[PDB]
Order: C-alpha cells, then sequence, then structure tokens
C-alpha cells in the first residue's frame, strides 16, 4: 500500500509499505527516501508515538493516512 | 546592539573534542556558517545550545545547565548516515566524519531546518 511521512517542514514522504511491516521497517523505509538513521526517527501517528516492535496494524494505520516525522537529534 | 551573531567570537571561544583545526568537518563547519545566513546562523546556536541569544561577554562566557560549557564541536566515531547531534544541556554538536563538504553541508541543515 501507500503511506506517507510528513516532516516537520511540510517535506511529505511517500512510502510503499504493507500492515505487517513494523515501525523498524517503515524506519528503514524512511533512510532510503531521506538518508536518516531510524535511531534518529521519531513516528507520531494520531498523536502516538510509534515504538519498534509493533506493526503499522497494530496502530490502524491504512492506506494515504499521514505519518508524522520528527528527529530526535537532541539529548538534553 | 548589532543583530548579528560575532562568529569570530564563536570561532574563537569554540573547543574541538577529537578533531583539530586542521580536521575536515571543523572547516567544512565553519565554511557552512560562513555561507549560511542569518536565519540558519540562529537555528544552529539554538540547535546546539537552546536559544539564539550569546551572553553579554560573548561566546567565552557560555553556560550549560551545569555551569560553564563552551561551544564544543565533538568528531564522532559513528555511521556518516547520522546527522549531527547535540547536547544543549552542556552546548556540545557531535559530528561524524562526513565525507564531503557537500554531505556535512546537507546534514546539517536538515538537522536546524527539521528540529522544533
Amino acid at each position: 500500500m501507500q503511506i506517507f511521512v510528513k516532516t516537520l517542514t511540510g517535506k511529505t514522504i511517500t512510502l510503499e509499505v504493507e500492515p505487517s511491516d513494523t515501525i523498524e521497517n517503515v524506519k528503514a523505509k524512511i533512510q532510503d527516501k531521506e538518508g536518516i538513521p531510524p535511531d534518529q526517527q521519531r513516528l507520531i501517528f494520531a498523536g502516538k508515538q510509534l515504538e519498534d516492535g509493533r506493526t503499522l496494524s497494530d496502530y490502524n494505520i491504512q492506506k494515504e493516512s499521514t505519518l508524522h516525522l520528527v528527529l530526535r537529534l537532541r539529548g538534553c | 546592539a548589532m543583530g548579528k551573531i560575532d562568529v569570530n567570537d564563536w570561532k574563537v571561544n569554540t573547543r574541538l573534542k577529537h578533531a583539530t583545526p586542521d580536521s575536515n568537518i571543523v572547516k567544512w563547519f565553519w565554511k557552512a556558517v560562513e555561507f549560511f545566513d542569518e536565519e540558519r546562523r540562529a537555528r544552529l546556536l539554538q540547535f546546539v545550545t537552546g536559544s539564539s541569544r550569546v551572553p553579554l561577554q560573548g561566546f567565552k562566557a557560555l553556560q550549560g545547565a551545569a555551569g560553564p560549557r563552551l561551544f564544543t564541536i565533538h568528531q564522532i566515531d559513528a555511521n556518516t548516515n547520522n546527522l549531527p547531534k547535540a547536547h544543549t544541556c552542556f552546548n556540545r554538536i557531535d559530528i561524524p566524519p562526513y565525507e564531503s563538504y557537500e554531505k556535512l553541508y546537507e546534514k546539517l541543515l536538515t538537522a536546524i531546518e527539521e528540529t522544533s
């Protein structure tokens, strides 16, 4: 299927995913498109932070849904 | 009070960690700062320190959460896909050994523009 990942500046990223893909798998696709390692990625959908263990199906993410990318670049 | 960040004051009061003034990522960092307009310089200063304003006595008086912390560029042994890391509670930026000025430039711009 197809989902969108919107950055902080409005940049929209189109990913080809599957409801069985895990959040770690989705971040790997974001890196392929944007060069951002998954450890520096935070994904938010419906105001909830997506954990690496679950899948897109666990969060009720369907085709054409929009995820938000937050960069975890500052530790303190 | 001039509205420009004093880059010479910034450079002279910057400590280097696991790098020298001859290190590529240091020379590329300051070249990027030189080509950053004022907005990007302020966005960079706040990215690393938590605010875009310098103390009245300049970068030599820079404070961290727990006391005096000079602005520090730290070259890290990390995978070069990593964007620069910032630790605002002690004003340090961690930079992987990027392969070109172009890569550091884009990574740094992405870090300060896609944060907060």
